[PDB]
Formats: structure tokens, C-alpha cells, sequence
């Protein structure tokens, strides 16, 4: 196709020259090994092609030959209870062929291919399909995974091979033209799956956690960016988002976080339940891992092929979830090879269009209305881990303009073991204002009401920490101090949430929701029996709100018998005082 | 009383909005589409010359 | 019609383009790929060898067998007419509104001029803007530059939709000019999440206060080369019509972080050095030839107000982008997290934010002539009623004097009653009544700011 | 609903000239083959030349290669016939490096804008 020989090798860096002719971002196969490698930068003769294995041992004068695609996926029904890397190479087939090391340049299917899938029709022949009107059905582990017409491709359909066991390789509506239409189609990584129209988000991500459920919300089409430091609780937090949310699948992409929060995710998702059916979960998790000893050129195409991987199944009208974490390190990768282009770099050593890469991945979400004529909906959680821990960086300050549902962690609430350590004090959250139909048809009626002031009696604790910290907790005045032990009961009762504990992992809003009932209660009629003119350590030594401490730990089934009697002796025990 | 009179003159002021805004509303979609027509109508008159202008212009 | 092929070296942004010479600098570009899609570059560095293009939009096709560039419109231009007042552009002024385009009248340049300093006026109307702590206590006359400091996750495209759909002159409030100036908004949205571009075109069409705008608008994905185009063809657009059809025109120029990001991420583009905390040198000049191009003019009756919205950064105000824009502006407002989160709409707060020239802006048939007094009077007795708000938490209730608790009733009922504006279109006349329902509150005497005529006449009704 | 009024008439307004646009493309793309053409491109051919001095090839329809060959020997250039390219030429100037193009098509659309504004003026 086009030949080329290796001029300079420096890392992953291979210049290859003699390649007069290819297009930029062009797979190239570097080596007589068939390195996978990715063109930048041509000028004349050259062109420089950064690869994605380790170069050592490749030597001058090697050959060097284009493709002409760009980086393709192949999408298809075979891709959910799945662990690939950033190029889409499965890792059980990679275990099956070298030992338990992955040696460089395999080529493995993105797919395979004996699998025998049972295909249902769906159109009789004779029909002129658009560009993402369905064509059939396969059952996938419970999921009705349809198989679209790919996008750009118009016609006639003239045969359908009928209600069979089939392979994914074999075509099975041929249109018009002899223009045949297989089951997986490939895709490139760079552009975002072409859509009918995008709708605006009205209805919430369930997550799980109570603080990022009820004090700071994301919603159907929203994006969600969780920074914090190092050992803060983050890959904690995202396999709890993982294992406990309403998504219809989830893809976790594992760009430089360690090997460990991948292998413990393989090997402890086969055994539990999807909350939504009764389907194991991991029947539900599309898993890109890009662990760090792997190459440090494969992560940008590993959060490109993961995304574009949710976009799939946001087209099939599923509902997407895609928890990225470590964003910063695909900066770093960018960093580091836009080191080898000694161009010069931006604030920090980062290359210039940062933003804008962060920007075009980010606004891949949204939930659209699809070009079948069915809905679906990406939503992006993507961690952020500074280099300082110090969010004054240009990964933190160019994600959070792009973004609502910033949860800003810190290490101050993670040195004692208060998880998760959502520092209240500078989080936010863009939809609290356009939920509140969905809320209110859905839990509760008063639901904005009593969250409206949950936050404003955490703002005014936050108020008053000034003062109590600047003169002490005692020469107060009694009607404020009842403010700060609130503040005090509210953070160790509703906020503060146990993963591995059996029941508290999971919380449904109705459980919130009376756990901040039985908090306002009290301190409602608490304010009220100190206007009558009590002590404040007369409150603290109630019988009544150990109750309160412990009701987070009552199950889904009790807590409304709970919750009745709860609040049947919050009512009746003021009255003794 | 005084609420009972206050819920029947905003029922009976709703259902009178109701009544205004439509018929403003399809005296307008009529006022537009006779208007497209109107302006339709004078394109038809001056298509030819100013087709010779524009031809005259490219092809100088 | 005249294709320069030969490039060579692309790079990132970058592509270069052989012997070359009538590419004019800072012109526009037609780059080709080989396979029929069009991009956009403009040329920068134009010499002898060479000439070099920063490519608008990405580059993924290009090559360099088949590749070519043209020359599209030397200088970067838009056409304008007056019939432009429904409706949307992308930055470079093509629509996304679906309506066939416009028949340009004339062929504006989008990089302005200075004025010339003997050629303006001083402002001395006002404006109200429906806010009503905008409109008491730190008055927009027209011909100000206001900015709105906002924080991160506070509502500031909220009080951008607002203010742009409740602005309107007061001729009634005056001695009677005429009506012969409309009013219009331009907005210019520049970087936005495009939830909350959804959000604009709703919040403008719902209302029907699209007809007297025009809105700039271009998403966070859209290339940043319109990120810098953006404010460039918003201004050029108002001051069109400012000064050639005479309206008053208030232009909304929505988050100028995302504008200033965008500016050193074009600046680190064609390798020139960063100077202070990674932004470019030239940023005061820059920023300043987007400011200054405001104002009244000696002579005409047009008028533009300037309202730049801009997030601060880490929520301070050493940073380059609020530093420079509080040192070129005409004072600021500011938005703030506590009124926010326990719970107020729109949250302005009148402590930290002031305006230059609202003493040019009130008074004898501007507004109503006890203004200023009353300015400054809310000013100082929501100062003292913070802090012994704040105070009365280490010495109880019963532990003051009674003025004070007066005060601290003043306070509390304050910002709940005047900045808990809520969205009803609030009136000059109807704001000045409830700040005097609200001075009613404190005791005759003690309000030792007015004289007692403005006092006989309107204190004591709440 | 004013402003509905108004998109309306925009809406008129822009597919009048819609109209007008596409019947001077009719006439353009009904040029080639009524007796003028072989003076047509005569003009564009010779300013092809013209707007880049020193070329050495030109390309463009084979239907009027002798109009082409016997009023442009004198122009000292090569001739070379491929067609696909309706209404004109283009020349390629020196070095191979430069190709300036020329046809009724590409001059409509670089010119529409401007003539769209006076077509609307002298029309409405
Ligand atoms: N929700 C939680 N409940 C209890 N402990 C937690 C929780 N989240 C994190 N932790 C503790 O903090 C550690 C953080 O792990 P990890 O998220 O990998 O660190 P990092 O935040 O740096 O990624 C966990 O191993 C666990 O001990
Ligand atoms: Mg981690």
C-alpha cells in the first residue's frame, strides 16, 4: 500500500520516512512485528508515527506499511461481559494465546467469530433503511441487542436470512446494490456517532450514595466530574457507581489507574445481582483496561474507543453509563508524547489543545433522541486526579467550565475514615433546578423543600464554624449550638456511608428521604422546645436519636415500619422534657 | 364566600385568555400564509430580467 | 478559484503552505482534503518560503498529495443587515436557526477601531435591567461595563437570560424624549456546556424577547478560533447598529474565563511566550479592545451598555482575567455562594459590589430624585446588619440595645425581601417602594442619610 | 405571533431568491451546448492566464479541444483534455504547485452573496 523505512526511533516515537502520501492519524504497522502506530506530524518525505507496544529491539532500516483507516472499532453484539485494552484486543484471548505476560504485536479479533449468535429478522425485503433504522435481533445475555444499519449507509434491503444461528462475519441483509450489511460494523474512534437530535436532561442518575444522590444530582444526559487527591475515595466511589446505579451498561475505562481496581472487578462482578433484573452484573459491564506498565501512548485511544463503545449502545436505545477514571493521566500521555514533537508546550508542560480534547470528549453526553427513532442517553462520570492535590491545575480548571456535577474531594475528611469525602464546601450540581418535576412525581411532593433545607442548614453550620472555631465551642448562645450539633448528627448520619457494609451500600431516594424527614423533625420541634427555654444537654442524651444513628442501617424492607415508629417517638418524646 | 368567588372569576378569566389566544392565534397563522402568498405571488413577475442580471454578472 | 497546492509539513494545528505570496495576513482559508469536506484556517506568518495556516477545525484527512487551500475573504469580515434581530449564528456568522440567510447591507470589518476620546459623551441616563438590586444600589447607565463576577457553580446564565429578556429604557421616566429608539439585545455566548445552549434557546424563544436580539452563540466542541471570533462579531454587530441606526443596545458577553482560556490556548498555538501565570503578555490589550469599544458617542443617539459575565476562576480576585477586567471595566457585581445555598434568586449581594458611574445615572428626571440617599443608606444599614447578625451568635438576643435588634430584623428581612427577587419584572418605581417598605423598619431619626423632605414625603408606609 | 409574522416573511424572501438562484444555475448549466460557448470560454480561458502569469499547463473539456488548441497555441502553453470540469478551465502555472481555477459555477458561487444583496434591492 505505502512502504516506508524506520529514520529515527526514540521511545514511542518511531519517525518513518519514505511514506510520501499517507493521511494523518492513519494506523500504521511499524516493524516486522506489526507494531500498531498512529500518524502525526507528515512533513514531505516522513511522517511520525507513535506506537502503541513498547519499542525495544526494533532497529533502522525496518519496514514500515499504512493502512489508510483511521482507529476503528469494530461494534457488534459481543462486546457486554467484556474486558478489552485501549485497541480493542479481548484479554482472556491475549491469556489464552501468551502466558500471563501480554507480549507486543498479537493481532486478535475485536470480536469472535465461532460464537454462534441466533439471529431474529426483522424487516421484510423490499424496504429502503436509512442510516440507523434496525434490522434484526440477538439475544445477548438478556438484553435484546438489536443490529443496526451503520451510520452512512443508504438502501434497499433485497435479502434477510431468517430466524437462525448465525456468525458475525456472515451478511445477512444484502441491499440493492450488492452493498451487504454484516453484524459488526467498524467505526472510527475520532467521530461521534452521527445522531438525530439531542435532548435536554429532565430525569436523574440513581446513583446510590446519598450525598451524590440528594445534595448534588446528575441527571439522565449529564456529566459528572469527581477530582480529588491521592487516597480520597475515589475508585471506591466509581465501582460503587458501577455496581449499584440505574444504567443499562456500564463502561468502566481504567486509563492509568492500577492493575489491582480491575482484576478485584473481574473477580468480584461475576458473583453479584444487577439491582435492575435478576442478571449477574458483570453481564452489564463493558471493561476497557489500560493499566499503566501498559504502553503510554494506548490511553488516548483507550478513553476514545470507550466512549465511542457507550455510544453504540446509547444508538440501541439502552442507557449508558461511562465511569472514566484518570483523565489526567490521558494528559499526561498527551504531555508526554507531545514531548517528542518538541513543539512548545502550554502552562504546566501540557500541549496547547487540551481543552479543546477535553471539550470534544466530554460532549459526547447528553440523552439524544437516536437515529432509529428510539432514545438513549450517555452519561460521563470522569474522575480527576491532580498532580498537587490542588485543584488550581489545567486538567481541573479546564474540565469543571464543561461540566455540571463537580464533587470536589479532599484529604482532610479521608484522614479520619469519613467516607465518601465529599467536601461540601465547594461542590456544586446544574441540575437541582430542572429535576425537580421528575422528584416530585416520583418521591415526594415537599421533596425540594426539605433538600432546600438540608443545604442551608449546611451552609449556615458552615457559617458558624468561623466563630466556633475563632472563640470555641463553649461561651455560645444555646440556639446555635443546637445548629452546629444538627450540623454535627447530619454528618454523621446521612452523609456518611459505609460501601462494604451489607445493607447502606445501596440507599433509594424513599430512604433518603426519611432519614432527612426524621433530621428536620427533630430539629424543627428541637428549636421549638428551646424557645420554650431547655438546656442543650438535654437534647444530646435523647433515647431518640440513637434511633436516628442507627437508621441507616435498616434494610429496604423495614424502614418504613421504621420510619413510622421513628417518627411516632421523635413526635412523642418532646412533650417529656 | 370571598374564595369561592375569587377560584370562579380566575376559572371563568382562563377559559376567556383561552378564547382570546386562539383566536389571535389563527388570525396570525392566516395573516402569515396569506402573506407568503402575497410575497409568492410578486416573485413570479421579475424572474427572467433578473436571472439575464445575475447571468450577465457571472458570465461578464 | 485559485487553489494554492503543495503544502507541506502539517502538525497539530499547523499546517504550512508552500510559495505563497498572496496570502494575505490574517486571512481566511478554504483547506481541501483530497476526498470533498471543507475546513477553515486562518494564515498566520505569511513570508517568503512560506506561509503558515492555523487550522480552524481538527485535522484528520489531510495529506499531502491531495490537499489544497484557497483564499476566502482576506480580511476577516461578516455581513450585516438590519434584519438580522431573530435570530442565531455559530460564531462565524453562518445561522443554525434554519431560516435562509440574510441580504447583507453593508460588509463590516470584525476587528473594530478605537473610538476617538473627543468624539464620546459622558453617560448620563439609566437603564433599568428587572434586578432589582441592579437597579437601586448600583444603577447600569447606558454607556457602562459592567461585569457580573460570578463564582463556579452559582447561576450565571440564569441573570444573562434574565437581564437579557427584562431589560428596557426608561423614556417615561425622563422628561419625555421620544420612543424613537427600540432596544437590543446582543448576545454573545462564547464556550458554553450546551445543556445550557439548550437552555438560551428556550429561555429565549419561550417569551417571545427573541425579537429584538440577536444571539452569537457557539458550543464548548466548536473549534476555539470562533471562541476568539465570537465577541469580535457581537460587537462589530451592536456597534453597527448603535451607531448607524441608533439604538440603545445592550450587548451580554457570557463567560469571558472560557473566552481568556481560549485566547492562551491560540496564543500557545503560534509559539509565542506566556508571560504572568501562563496567559499571554498582550492579554490587557486584548481584553481591553473588547471592552472599550462601549459606550455613548457626541453627537449620535446611540448608546451600548456591556454586560460581560465571567465565572472567576478559583473564586478570588488576584487572577489575571477578573484582575485586569475590575482594572479596565467601570466597577463590578458579584454573585456569592452564601445567599446562593441558603436559598435566594438571583444572588447578587450589595456588600462587596459597587458602580462608577451610577452618580451620573440617578437624580432630577433621571430616575426619581431621592435615589443616591437611598443607596447609600441600604449600603450602610445592610453593613451594620451583617455584622451584628453575626455578632449576636456569642451575646444572645436579649443582649443588645433595641435599634440594633431593629437592625438585624432590617437584615434578615432584607435578603429575603429585596434580593429574593424571585422572576417578576420588577419596576424602578415598585423596587424603590419596597426598599422604602423596607426602611420603614428602622426608626425616623435614625436613617441619618436623608434630608427630612424625601423623608415627610415617602417614609413610613410599609 | 409578530414573530412568527416575521419568520414567515424571511421565509418568503429567502426561498424568492432561492428561485432566482436556481434558475441562473439552469441557465448556466444550459450555456454549454447553445451557440456561444465557443466564445465563452475564450474570456475565462485567456484570464485563467492572466491571473497567474508564467503557467505552463491548462486543462478542461475535451468538446472544444480545436477552440482550445488553435486560439491558444499563440498562449505557448500545454493542452491537456479531462473532462469533469463544467463551464471553464483551470490552469496550472509553474512548478506544479498552483492551480487556478475558473468556471461560471465557481464564479456563482463567489459572487451569490453579493449579487444576492443587489438582486434584493433591485427585486423588492
Ligand atoms: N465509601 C467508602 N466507605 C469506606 N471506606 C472507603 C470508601 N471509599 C474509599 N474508602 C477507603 O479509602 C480507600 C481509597 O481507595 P481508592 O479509591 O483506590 O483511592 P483513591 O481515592 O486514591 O483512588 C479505600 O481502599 C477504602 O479503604
Ligand atoms: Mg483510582
Amino acid at each position: 500500500m505505502i512502504q516506508g523505512v524506520i529514520q529515527k526511533i526514540a521511545g514511542p516515537a518511531v519517525i518513518a520516512k519514505g511514506m510520501l502520501g499517507a493521511r494523518m492519524y492513519d494506523i500504521c504497522k511499524v516493524g516486522e512485528e506489526g507494531l500498531v502506530g498512529e500518524i502525526i506530524r507528515l512533513d514531505g518525505d516522513t511522517a511520525f508515527v507513535q506506537v502503541y507496544e513498547d519499542t525495544s529491539g526494533l532497529k533502522v532500516g525496518e519496514p514500515v506499511v499504512s493502512t489508510g483507516l483511521p482507529l476503528a472499532v469494530e461494534l457488534g453484539p459481543g462486546m457486554l461481559n467484556g474486558i478489552y485494552d485501549g485497541i480493542q484486543r479481548p484479554l482472556e484471548r491475549i491469556r489464552e494465546k501468551t502466558g500471563i505476560y501480554i507480549t507486543r504485536g498479537v493481532v486478535v479479533h475485536a470480536l469472535d467469530r465461532e460464537k454462534k449468535w441466533a439471529w431474529t429478522p426483522m424487516v421484510k425485503p423490499g424496504d429502503e433503511v436509512r442510516g440507523g433504522m434496525v434490522l434484526g435481533t440477538v439475544p445477548e445475555f438478556g438484553f435484546t441487542h438489536k443490529i443496526l444499519v451503520p451510520p452512512d449507509v443508504r438502501g434497499r434491503v433485497k435479502e434477510v436470512k431468517p430466524a437462525g444461528e448465525y456468525t458475525v462475519e456472515e451478511p445477512v441483509v444484502v441491499l440493492e446494490d450488492g452493498t451487504e450489511l454484516k453484524m459488526y460494523h467498524t467505526w472510527p474512534v475520532r467521530r461521534a456517532r452521527p445522531v438525530q437530535r439531542k435532548l435536554d436532561p429532565n430525569t436523574p442518575f440513581l446513583t446510590g450514595m446519598r450525598i451524590l444522590d440528594v445534595l448534588f444530582p446528575v441527571a439522565m444526559g449529564g456529566t459528572a466530574a469527581i477530582p480529588g487527591p491521592f487516597g480520597s475515595g475515589k475508585t471506591v466511589t466509581q465501582q460503587s457507581l458501577a455496581k449499584w446505579s440505574n444504567a443499562d451498561v456500564v463502561v468502566y475505562v481504567g486509563c492509568g489507574e492500577r492493575g489491582n481496581e480491575m482484576t478485584d472487578v473481574l473477580v468480584e462482578f461475576p458473583e453479584l445481582t444487577d439491582p435492575k433484573t435478576g442478571g449477574p452484573l458483570m453481564h452489564r459491564t463493558v471493561l476497557i483496561a489500560n493499566t499503566s506498565n501498559m504502553p503510554v501512548a494506548a490511553r488516548e485511544a483507550s478513553i476514545y474507543v470507550g466512549v465511542t463503545i457507550a455510544e453504540y449502545f446509547r444508538d440501541q436505545g439502552f442507557s449508558v453509563a461511562l465511569m472514566a477514571d484518570s483523565t489526567s493521566r490521558w494528559a499526561e500521555a498527551l504531555r508526554e508524547i507531545s514531548s517528542r514533537l518538541e513543539e512548545m508546550p502550554a502552562e504546566e508542560g501540557y500541549p496547547p489543545y487540551l481543552a479543546a480534547r477535553l471539550a470534544a470528549f466530554y460532549e459526547r453526553a447528553g440523552k439524544v433522541i437516536t437515529l432509529g427513532g428510539e432514545e438513549g442517553a450517555v452519561t460521563i462520570v470522569g474522575a480527576v486526579s491532580p498532580p498537587g492535590g490542588d485543584m488550581s491545575e489545567p486538567v481541573t480548571q479546564s474540565t469543571l467550565r464543561i461540566v455540571g456535577a463537580f464533587w470536589r474531594l479532599d484529604a482532610s475528611l479521608a484522614f479520619r475514615r469519613h467516607f465518601p469525602a465529599i467536601n461540601w464546601n465547594g461542590s456544586y450540581s446544574l441540575f437541582t433546578s430542572a429535576l425537580d418535576p421528575w422528584y416530585r412525581e416520583n418521591v415526594a411532593e415537599d421533596y425540594p423543600e426539605l433538600r432546600d433545607a438540608i443545604s442551608e442548614l449546611l451552609q449556615r453550620e458552615a457559617g458558624l464554624q468561623e466563630i466556633v472555631q475563632l472563640v470555641g465551642p463553649d461561651a455560645l448562645q444555646d440556639a446555635e449550638r443546637l445548629v452546629i450539633e444538627v450540623g454535627r448528627i447530619i454528618r454523621e448520619d446521612f452523609l456518611q456511608q459505609n460501601a462494604y457494609h451489607e445493607v447502606d451500600a445501596y440507599c433509594s431516594m424513599k430512604k433518603a428521604y426519611g432519614i432527612m424527614k426524621m433530621i428536620l423533625a427533630f430539629y424543627k420541634e428541637a428549636e421549638a422546645a428551646i424557645k420554650r427555654g431547655v438546656s442543650i444537654d438535654e437534647i444530646l442524651q435523647l433515647p431518640v436519636l440513637e434511633r436516628i444513628g442507627r437508621a441507616r442501617y435498616v434494610s429496604e424492607e423495614e424502614f418504613p415500619a421504621y420510619f413510622e415508629e421513628a417518627m411516632k417517638e421523635i413526635q412523642g418524646a418532646f412533650k417529656a422534657l | 364566600e370571598a374564595e369561592a368567588k375569587a377560584k370562579a372569576l380566575e376559572a371563568q378569566y382562563r377559559e376567556r385568555e383561552r378564547a382570546e389566544t386562539e383566536a389571535l392565534l389563527a388570525r396570525y397563522r392566516e395573516r402569515a400564509e396569506a402573506e407568503a402568498k402575497a410575497v409568492r405571488e410578486k416573485a413570479m413577475a421579475r424572474l427572467d430580467e433578473a436571472v439575464a442580471l445575475v447571468l450577465k454578472e457571472v458570465l461578464p | 478559484k485559485k487553489e494554492y497546492t503543495g503544502i507541506t509539513y502539517i502538525s497539530g494545528p499547523l499546517l504550512f503552505v508552500e510559495n505563497a505570496k498572496d496570502l494575505a495576513y490574517g486571512a481566511i482559508v478554504d483547506i481541501k482534503d483530497g476526498t470533498g469536506r471543507v475546513r477553515g484556517g486562518q494564515v498566520i506568518e505569511v513570508s517568503e518560503e512560506y506561509a503558515v495556516i492555523q487550522v480552524f477545525e481538527e485535522t484528520t484527512g489531510l495529506d499531502l498529495a491531495t490537499t489544497s487551500v484557497s483564499l476566502v475573504e482576506d480580511v476577516a469580515r461578516l455581513g450585516v443587515s438590519k434584519e438580522m434581530l431573530g435570530r442565531r449564528f455559530n460564531g462565524i456568522g453562518k445561522p443554525i436557526d434554519g431560516l435562509p440567510p440574510i441580504t447583507p447591507e453593508k460588509r463590516l470589518p470584525i476587528t473594530g477601531l478605537p473610538l476617538n476620546p473627543v468624539a464620546r459623551r459622558k453617560p448620563e441616563q439609566f437603564i433599568q435591567t428587572g434586578i432589582s438590586t441592579i437597579d437601586v444600589m448600583n444603577t447600569l447607565v447606558r454607556g457602562q461595563k459592567l461585569p457580573i463576577f460570578s463564582g463556579s457553580g452559582l447561576p450565571a446564565n440564569e441573570i444573562a437570560a434574565q437581564i437579557a429578556r427584562q431589560a428596557t429604557v426608561r423614556p417615561d421616566l425622563s422628561g419625555e424624549g421620544e420612543k424613537e429608539e427600540p432596544f437590543a439585545v446582543v448576545f454573545a455566548a462564547m464556550g458554553i456546556t450546551q445543556r445550557e445552549l439548550s437552555y438560551f434557546i428556550q429561555e429565549f424563544e419561550r417569551t417571545g424577547a427573541l425579537s429584538r436580539s440577536v444571539l452569537f452563540l457557539n458550543k464548548a466542541d466548536d473549534p476555539t478560533i470562533e471562541r476568539i471570533l465570537t465577541p469580535r462579531m457581537a460587537l462589530t454587530v451592536a456597534e453597527y447598529l448603535a451607531f448607524e441606526h441608533d439604538y440603545h443596545v445592550l450587548v451580554i458577553l457570557t463567560d469571558m474565563t472560557n473566552y481568556c482560556e481560549a485566547l492562551r490556548e491560540i496564543g500557545a498555538a503560534r509559539e509565542e511566550i506566556p508571560g504572568r501565570r501562563g496567559y499571554p503578555g498582550y492579554m490587557y490589550t486584548d481584553l481591553a479592545t473588547i471592552y472599550e469599544r462601549a459606550g455613548v458617542v457626541e453627537g449620535k443617539k446611540g448608546s451600548v451598555t456591556q454586560i460581560p459575565i465571567l465565572s472567576m476562576p478559583d473564586d478570588d480576585r488576584t487572577h489575571p482575567i477578573p484582575d485586569l477586567t475590575g482594572y479596565i471595566t467601570e466597577g463590578q457585581i458579584q454573585l456569592s455562594r452564601e445567599l446562593h445555598r441558603k436559598g435566594i434568586y438571583p444572588p447578587i449581594d450589595p456588600l462587596p459590589s459597587l458602580s462608577r458611574l451610577m452618580n451620573n445615572g440617578v437624580g432630577k428626571g433621571k430616575t426619581r430624585e431621592d435615589h443616591k440617599q437611598v443607596s447609600d443608606q441600604l449600603y450602610s444599614a445592610y453593613a451594620n446588619g451583617v455584622d451584628i447578625r453575626k455578632l449576636v451568635a456569642i451575646i444572645g438576643e436579649d443582649a443588645l440595645t433595641e435599634n440594633d435588634r431593629r437592625y438585624l430584623q432590617f437584615a434578615d428581612a432584607f435578603e429575603r425581601f429585596f434580593i429574593n427577587q424571585g422572576q417578576q419584572n420588577r419596576s424602578i418605581e415598585e423596587s424603590l417602594q419596597i426598599a422604602w417598605a423596607l426602611l420603614s423598619m428602622l426608626p425616623q431619626g435614625e436613617l441619618k442619610r436623608i434630608s427630612k423632605d424625601h423623608i415627610g414625603k415617602y417614609y413610613g408606609q410599609k | 405571533g409578530e414573530l412568527l409574522v416575521a419568520t414567515a416573511r424571511t421565509q418568503a424572501r429567502g426561498e424568492v431568491l432561492e428561485e432566482v438562484r436556481r434558475r441562473v444555475r439552469e441557465a448556466l448549466e444550459a450555456l454549454p451546448q447553445k451557440p456561444e460557448w465557443p466564445e465563452v470560454v475564450r474570456k475565462l480561458a485567456l484570464e485563467a492566464l492572466e491571473a497567474l502569469p508564467g503557467a505552463k499547463a491548462l486543462v478542461a473539456n475535451p468538446e472544444d479541444l480545436p477552440h482550445l488548441e488553435a486560439l491558444a497555441r499563440e498562449r505557448g502553453v500545454e493542452l491537456q483534455a479531462e473532462p469533469a470540469l463544467r463551464l471553464g478551465v483551470r490552469a496550472v502555472g509553474a512548478e506544479g504547485k498552483t492551480q487556478v481555477e475558473n468556471s461560471l459555477l465557481a464564479r456563482l458561487d463567489r459572487a451569490w452573496d453579493a449579487l444576492s444583496s443587489k438582486v434584493a434591492q433591485a427585486l423588492w
